[PDB]
RNA sequence: UGGGAGAGGGUGGUGGAAUUCCCGGAGUAGCGGUGAAAUGCGCAGAUACCGGGAGGAACGCCGAUGGCGAAGGCAGCCACCUGGUCCACCCGUGACGCUGAGGCGCGAAAGCGUGGGGAGCAAACCGGAUUAGAUACCCGGGUAGUCCACGCCCUAAACG
RNA sequence: CCGAGGGUAGGGCCCGUGACUGGGGCGAAGUCGUAACAAGGUAGCUGUACCGGAAGGUGCGGCUGGA
RNA sequence: CGGUGAUUGGCGCAGCCUGGUAGCGCACUUCGUUCGGGACGAAGGGGUCGGAGGUUCGAAUCCUCUAUCACCGACCA
RNA sequence: UGGUUCGUGGAGCCAUGGGGGAAUCUGGGCGGACCACCGCCUAAGGCUAAGUACUCCGGGUGACCGAUAGCGCACCAGUAC
RNA sequence: GAGCUAGCCCUGGCCAGGGUGAAGCUGGGGUGAGACCCAGUGGAGGCCCGAACCGGUGGGGGAUGCAAACCCCUCGGAUGA
RNA sequence: GAAUGCCGGCAUGAGUAACGAUAAAGAGGGUGAGAAUCCCUCUCGCCGUAAGCCCAAGGGUUCCUACGCAAUGGUCGUCAGCGUAGGGUUAGGCGGGACCUAAGGUGAAGCCGAAAGGCGUAGCCGAAGGGCAGCCGGUUAAUAUUCCGGCCCUUCCCGCAGGUGCGAUGGGGGGACGCUCUAGGCUAGGGGGACCGGAGCCAUGGACGAGCCCGGCCAGAAGCGCAGGGUGGGAGGUAGGCAAAUCCGCCUCCCAACAAGCUCUGCGUGGUGGGGAAGCCCGUACGGGUGACAACCCCCCGAAGCCAGGGAGCCAAGAAAAGCCUCUAAGCACAACCUGCGGGAACCCGUACCGCAAACCGACACAGGUGGGCGGGUGCAAGAGCACUCAGGCGCGCGGGAGAACCCUCGCCAAGGAACUCUGCAAGUUGGCCCCGUAACUUCGGGAGAAGGGGUGCUCCCUGGGGUGAUGAGCCCCGGGGAGCCGCAGUGAACAGGCUCUGGCGACUGUUUACCAAAAACACAGCUCUCUGCGAACUCGUAAGAGGAGGUAUAGGGAGCGACGCUUGCCCGGUGCCGGAAGGUCAAGGGGAGGGGUGCAAGCCCCGAACCGAAGCCCCGGUGAACGGCGGCCGUAACUAUAACGGUCCUAAGGUAGCGAAAUUCCUUGUCGGGUAAGUUCCGACCUGCACGAAAAGCGUAACGACCGGAGCGCUGUCUCGGCGAGGGACCCGGUGAAAUUGAACUGGCCGUGAAGAUGCGGCCUACCCGUGGCAGGACGAAAAGACCCCGUGGAGCUUUACUGCAGCC
RNA sequence: CGAUGUCGGCUCGUCGCAUCCUGGGGCUGAAGAAGGUCCCAAGGGUUGGGCUGUUCGCCCAUUAAAGCGGCACGCGAGCUG
């Protein structure tokens, strides 16, 4: 849905801002933000971990019940769904009827009026939460934890889905959005459908500072480097890269698996990615 | 053109004081090189 | 007003056979393929058989010189939404009609953009045989594409 | 004031011409191949897309101007 | 101007370091097929091994030196 | 692996990081791989003056210096700068 | 040693004045409904001209300099990375 | 006696260059031993979005005053930011602390590390942020929101008086927030006045005039008045706000839906308090009196400031805690809290002076650098621009003459207009506003200020809109029409684009080598490959721990290409990477056949073959937007020429599309065509591509460019080809007065010679001694122990299939 | 090599002559005009442009002619770069 421009300047002509039509609330509940407090990359050190990340906007942190067990049996009136800069997701807003108000990741096609509530009781429409093995199998479904019990940690960026392929043991299979095939224990719960604000993937950012905006600094190809800096650097010319090619601390980037082989996560891994 | 000196009270006795010293094992080592010397002012003087 | 048929169109959902792949059992020295062979696959355990799982596309028998649509075209099943149409009753309006330069909408397949999907098939490509030579016909692989949503493209032996 | 006309500047149309280039036609009886007409030795034609010295080949769908 | 390689049937090439032999493909040619030609099929010929010298019994083949042949380099000002 | 003169050497001995893992005098360590004989010590707890090193400090002396020397400073010197 | 400089974090401040006139609205036209077309309104942009501010393009001067990077003319950005 | 030796001293250049912005000086009178330089007066010039005021940082006695000039001051000095001495900085309300938290720092708990130390929740520190009670005048030589005067507020603590369950560092609310554009009403500020108050003035032809000139304010409680900001009120139920709540949050019917009502600001008015020019008289340098019993009135423009937490739009979604209100908990309810009154108590530090500068950072009284606020008036369309100029501050701490060359910075020029040159380098042309009009091309936005033109001043007449005003005058902002005037010229000065055609590269804004390179390099949106299932991968770290991330495949890391359009062909033989429970090989370890050393023997101790032994390598496949690579020789067609075609050798496969004398072409100024009178460059083609070619991307692309090339128009001192003029130097006089350099010097030319480039040697020639202004041919001139070359078994930085190790991973 | 700044251009010249022109001459297959060749002769003169960084060279339009060299391939304490 998502919104273009005519090339009054340059970069306009490409640049895409994404549809805020779902979006009823236009500042965030003051009692469930915190300061986020900016890194710049930058770790307890003080050094740099991770280059090029720096500048841009500032942010509150929009607190989010990712663990729903909290309140099983207690259903929840969506009031409001609202930005999240932390994300690129999507966030709703529950008034509950016990009376506290908590942030969910809002899935696809949830709308605004809707009773929704966690639980194993817990009905199989969008926005509720059960546990993997009282879901239908064929189901797609988000928010899923990855052990019980340690909050929702897997299929909840924007578009986003996981789907239950089997059951096996106290484990069931989903099909991960990366395509991996994976064990997943049946006590882990589970919000059921899609993220969305799937229209993500589609936002060209147009112009330069739209990157330093999210605090994307820019990055410099190691070609354009000395060889100090980098493998690829150097060469009085342009030069094709030397050498099979590589990072700046010499690992290689065509193809070089490094996920550790004795992790005993892999004995709950079924097929890897696409 | 700007000089390396511009000169600040705040930045000159947090960073050279004598509680700065006191701080770190080197310069606890600093006061000594400066007592034993016979330094009329072991860390640099500020107001 | 009351009836009737139909693969007429759009949306959501669902069922089975079969191909491919994966897993497990069992099982041997060959399987594919051709006009004949070869490339190829195969004791690192293939073909063939049983059981389990995933995914995509098309829906056999019904079924044809059948039916529907203005044309392109339309085929498992279910529901919803919807168009055209045929008969009867002779009730109402009462000449309201026919055609139609422009315009506007529809328009197989191939193709293009964006995202998804990808079992089988297969332009380009790669081998192996044929041949004087093969950029082809035959064989073995194989990418776009064929599938979906949206927006383009506007063509034909779009033929009765 | 208007004013034939001259001048400046910028556009529109047309004609001749232009190194080189593309296809077209006609030529002596040249070279290469055999595409089509007979089931033309892979039925032909067709819109499209791709490929090949070349006619043309193949994929997709269509047609009976073949069975 | 330096270096290290090649010259062999008409044509493009193998044959050597293991010193005696010279072969393949196309081509040419006699025959056979078709009405004629091409493809096919059967049979055949085809060489100063660029030339000069020695190492030995013996050189296309080993070593010198010439003449063309591609080919690399000719750098720091 | 370190120490020893010992650099893997015939490498003992003395400490050990890791693994195995005893005994109490008929017990155990050592005498330069090892074995026999013959000998010497009694590990896995600790303390212990003197004789030894140095000179911020006081004193004595000099074939030491005498203001470019002698401590960087004879002088308000780790000062001015 | 980050009181210069490079990057980031927290908290504040600055950018005179003019132009161009996107989207979106309102009314009219249009259609079965639209798409769409006119005005008007509106005030977007790593938009434009250009002081502060940030730079340092070309030339001249300066060269024991006013200055161990300067001065004059000219010039780039100037709501944004 | 030498070490470009060390230290100290003194010379040479040399009375030389320079005396620090070309903003500018002259006179009269004082003081004085001594005046261009000090004081006073007059005249002149300069700044005036500063070169004028107020803060902050930094500096730390520089402030004021009296007495002084040895040294500092680029001259002088009676002066000073200098020497001696004395004085000067006054706070409950300003700033900071007995208040709060931010990044960050520290850090009991707790974790880690050979030691030192490293993390780290709560808490604490941490401020130009939040919170908080003072405005205006007058005095000092030097301080004031600080002292005095007037008016007005805040905490405590103790008492009475009146109300309520009081009550926490605990719960809740609030504080509390982005960017851009803005409405209404105010204020600061400014313009005008026939009105008011004023010492005075009619000059030189005219004017006693609604004449000229100066000034017509400030603060100020309550209560009013005007704008505006915040908020709903009762009833129940309640399982959440980590105990409890009447609070908050969530439901459910009722009343307004409004600012009606409550508060809270801002602004006017306000008891009253103060100020009050110009001119004249003066006694000081700085000020005082009168003017004045001062007036203290009316219009107009009007903010970026105030009401403030206003409104609307947008995405990039925009601090925390305390103060404040409320709610309860123990405890307490003879308390405690709230309101009013009264009395009492209110601590520590800073305050002066400079503060775009002679007091700060630059060794200097250095043309450099330095954050925030006010920054008046007129005119130019506007403006913080430009010119002039209030207030205020200055003439920049050497002068006087002269009128050479030469230099710098300006002004003008006959005829020519790029002939100059590497290049129109530089300078010039153009230049603001209003109005006509505007091409190829295009991504439909642009190109565009395209280009090229016309107008611009003043007077008079008629006339249409707005804002404030009552619909009206006046005051202000915008227009239209007509007639005329003057000059060479009307944005009459200052500020203010030269244009066009075409090609290369990069899409574009942007970034970069501070201090020789700003670019075609970097970055960029965008495309692709690859890794990563979360205690993720990757990164720093021994570790703990942290970033990633309080993110989760539409996400994060690495790599390449670098908008967009059409595309990205063939080779997987070698390298890399990915996938293969076979086999070959492979260490410790297991295993012990067999043999050995000693013992009288039980024994003790050594080697040691089969055989079982991982990763890795070998091996088997895949993989190009992974490393990379993409042929050679013969013959053939109705003239030659060429080769669509064929033969053969080799490879892993033999460069497809598209470009091509190119940022790529050696031969080469290839050969044609265009431009030109003439074109090694440019443009367009041909292809004989030494040595293009597809993500170290290929070919194009509108727009953009202080990038690079070619061409033309306009215009010019660039040039033919120079000339004149102006000012700051150069020159002379007075004051102060360096420098690198220097073996010593009594230092000519030619031809020779000499270590081969002679003032110094030989022969000859020439030449009295010493200076000044100039020019650079020599002194193999100066400066830097060459920076190009080589040497040294010199050193660093980088690379790899060099060697050997380590981290890291398996 | 404890430094002798390099190509080309600008400005300034100066010298040699083995002379491009002008001057004087001998031979000519010199009729005349104009040439060719050689000798004597430097006194003076030896243009402006297009291309290229160019020296050189190729063109354009002229000329009486469009001379060759040396001077650290003269000349950067004279300039450019
Ligand atoms: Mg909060
Ligand atoms: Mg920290
Ligand atoms: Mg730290
Ligand atoms: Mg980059
Ligand atoms: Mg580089
Ligand atoms: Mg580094
Ligand atoms: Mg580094
Ligand atoms: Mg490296
Ligand atoms: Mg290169
Ligand atoms: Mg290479
Ligand atoms: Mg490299
Ligand atoms: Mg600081
Ligand atoms: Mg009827
Ligand atoms: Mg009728
Ligand atoms: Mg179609
Ligand atoms: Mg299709
Ligand atoms: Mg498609
Ligand atoms: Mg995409
Ligand atoms: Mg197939
Ligand atoms: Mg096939
Ligand atoms: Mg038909
Ligand atoms: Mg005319
Ligand atoms: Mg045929
Ligand atoms: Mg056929
Ligand atoms: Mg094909
Ligand atoms: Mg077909
Ligand atoms: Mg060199
Ligand atoms: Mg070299
Ligand atoms: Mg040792
Ligand atoms: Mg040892
Ligand atoms: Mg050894
Ligand atoms: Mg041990
Ligand atoms: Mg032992
Ligand atoms: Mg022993
Ligand atoms: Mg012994
Ligand atoms: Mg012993
Ligand atoms: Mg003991
Ligand atoms: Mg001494
Ligand atoms: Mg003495
Ligand atoms: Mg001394
Ligand atoms: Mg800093
Ligand atoms: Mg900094
Ligand atoms: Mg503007
Ligand atoms: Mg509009
Ligand atoms: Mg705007
Ligand atoms: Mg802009
Ligand atoms: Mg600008
Ligand atoms: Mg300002
Ligand atoms: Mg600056
Ligand atoms: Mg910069
Ligand atoms: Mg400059
Ligand atoms: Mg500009
Ligand atoms: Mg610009
Ligand atoms: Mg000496
Ligand atoms: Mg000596
Ligand atoms: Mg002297
Ligand atoms: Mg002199
Ligand atoms: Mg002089
Ligand atoms: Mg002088
Ligand atoms: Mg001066
Ligand atoms: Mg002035
Ligand atoms: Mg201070
Ligand atoms: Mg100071
Ligand atoms: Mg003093
Ligand atoms: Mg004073
Ligand atoms: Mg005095
Ligand atoms: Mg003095
Ligand atoms: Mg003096
Ligand atoms: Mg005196
Ligand atoms: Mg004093
Ligand atoms: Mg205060
Ligand atoms: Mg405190
Ligand atoms: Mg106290
Ligand atoms: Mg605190
Ligand atoms: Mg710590
Ligand atoms: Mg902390
Ligand atoms: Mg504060
Ligand atoms: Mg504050
Ligand atoms: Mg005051
Ligand atoms: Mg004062
Ligand atoms: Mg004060
Ligand atoms: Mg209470
Ligand atoms: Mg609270
Ligand atoms: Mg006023
Ligand atoms: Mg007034
Ligand atoms: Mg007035
Ligand atoms: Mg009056
Ligand atoms: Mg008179
Ligand atoms: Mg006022
Ligand atoms: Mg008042
Ligand atoms: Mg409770
Ligand atoms: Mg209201
Ligand atoms: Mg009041
Ligand atoms: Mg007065
Ligand atoms: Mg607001
Ligand atoms: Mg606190
Ligand atoms: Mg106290
Ligand atoms: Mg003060
Ligand atoms: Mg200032
Ligand atoms: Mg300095
Ligand atoms: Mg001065
Ligand atoms: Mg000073
Ligand atoms: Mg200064
Ligand atoms: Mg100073
Ligand atoms: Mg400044
Ligand atoms: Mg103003
Ligand atoms: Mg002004
Ligand atoms: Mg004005
Ligand atoms: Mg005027
Ligand atoms: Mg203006
Ligand atoms: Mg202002
Ligand atoms: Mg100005
Ligand atoms: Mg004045
Ligand atoms: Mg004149
Ligand atoms: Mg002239
Ligand atoms: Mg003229
Ligand atoms: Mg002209
Ligand atoms: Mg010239
Ligand atoms: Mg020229
Ligand atoms: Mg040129
Ligand atoms: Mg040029
Ligand atoms: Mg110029
Ligand atoms: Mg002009
Ligand atoms: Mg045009
Ligand atoms: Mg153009
Ligand atoms: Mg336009
Ligand atoms: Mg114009
Ligand atoms: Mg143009
Ligand atoms: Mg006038
Ligand atoms: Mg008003
Ligand atoms: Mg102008
Ligand atoms: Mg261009
Ligand atoms: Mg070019
Ligand atoms: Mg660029
Ligand atoms: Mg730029
Ligand atoms: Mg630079
Ligand atoms: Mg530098
Ligand atoms: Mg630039
Ligand atoms: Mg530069
Ligand atoms: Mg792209
Ligand atoms: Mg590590
Ligand atoms: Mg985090
Ligand atoms: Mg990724
Ligand atoms: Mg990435
Ligand atoms: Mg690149
Ligand atoms: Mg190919
Ligand atoms: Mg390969
Ligand atoms: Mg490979
Ligand atoms: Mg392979
Ligand atoms: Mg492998
Ligand atoms: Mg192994
Ligand atoms: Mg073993
Ligand atoms: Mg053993
Ligand atoms: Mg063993
Ligand atoms: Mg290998
Ligand atoms: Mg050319
Ligand atoms: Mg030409
Ligand atoms: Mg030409
Ligand atoms: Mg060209
Ligand atoms: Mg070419
Ligand atoms: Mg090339
Ligand atoms: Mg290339
Ligand atoms: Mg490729
Ligand atoms: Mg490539
Ligand atoms: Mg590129
Ligand atoms: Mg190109
Ligand atoms: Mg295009
Ligand atoms: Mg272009
Ligand atoms: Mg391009
Ligand atoms: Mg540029
Ligand atoms: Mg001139
Ligand atoms: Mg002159
Ligand atoms: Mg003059
Ligand atoms: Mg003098
Ligand atoms: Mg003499
Ligand atoms: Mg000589
Ligand atoms: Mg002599
Ligand atoms: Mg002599
Ligand atoms: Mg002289
Ligand atoms: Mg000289
Ligand atoms: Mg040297
Ligand atoms: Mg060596
Ligand atoms: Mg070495
Ligand atoms: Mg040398
Ligand atoms: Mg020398
Ligand atoms: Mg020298
Ligand atoms: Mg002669
Ligand atoms: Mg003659
Ligand atoms: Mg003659
Ligand atoms: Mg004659
Ligand atoms: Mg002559
Ligand atoms: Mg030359
Ligand atoms: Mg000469
Ligand atoms: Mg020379
Ligand atoms: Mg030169
Ligand atoms: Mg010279
Ligand atoms: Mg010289
Ligand atoms: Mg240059």
């Amino acid at each position: 849905a998502v919104k273009k421009f005519k090339p009054y300047t340059p970069s306009r002509r490409f640049m895409t801002v994404a549809d805020f039509s779902e979006i009823t609330k236009t500042e965030p509940e003051k009692s469930l933000v915190k300061p986020l407090k900016k890194t710049g990359g930058r770790n307890n050190q003080g050094r740099i971990t991770v280059r090029f990340r720096g500048g841009g906007h500032k942010r509150l942190y929009r607190i989010i019940d990712f663990k729903r067990w909290d309140k099983v049996g207690i259903p929840a009136k969506v009031a409001a769904i609202e930005y999240d800069p932390n994300r690129s997701a999507r966030i709703a807003l529950l008034h509950y009827v016990d009376g506290e108000k908590r942030y969910i990741i809002a899935p696809d096609g949830l709308q605004v009026g809707q009773q929704v509530v966690a639980g194993p009781d817990a009905p199989i429409q969008v926005g509720n939460a059960l546990p993997l093995r009282f879901i239908p199998v064929g189901t797609v479904v988000h928010a899923v934890e990855l052990e019980p019990k340690k909050g929702a940690k897997l299929a909840r960026a924007a578009g986003t889905s996981a789907q239950i392929q089997g059951r096996e043991g106290d484990y069931v299979i989903l099909r991960l959005p990366s395509g991996e095939l994976r064990k997943v224990h049946g006590e882990c719960y589970a919000t059921v459908g899609a993220v969305g604000n799937a229209d993500h993937k589609n936002i060209v950012l147009g112009k330069a500072g739209r990157s330093r905006w999210l605090g994307r600094r820019p990055h410099v190809r190691g070609a354009a480097m000395n060889p100090v800096d980098h493998p690829h650097g150097g060469g009085e010319g342009r030069a094709p890269r030397g050498r099979p090619p590589a990072s700046p601390w010499g690992w290689q980037t065509k193809g070089l698996k490094t996920r550790k082989r004795r992790k005993p996560s892999s004995r709950f891994i079924i097929a890897r990615r696409k | 053109m700007k000089r390396t000196w511009q000169p600040n009270r705040r930045k000159r006795a947090k960073t050279h004081g004598f509680r700065a010293r006191m701080r770190t094992p080197g310069g606890r080592k600093v006061l000594k090189r400066r007592r034993q010397k016979g330094r009329w002012r072991l860390t640099p003087a500020v107001r």
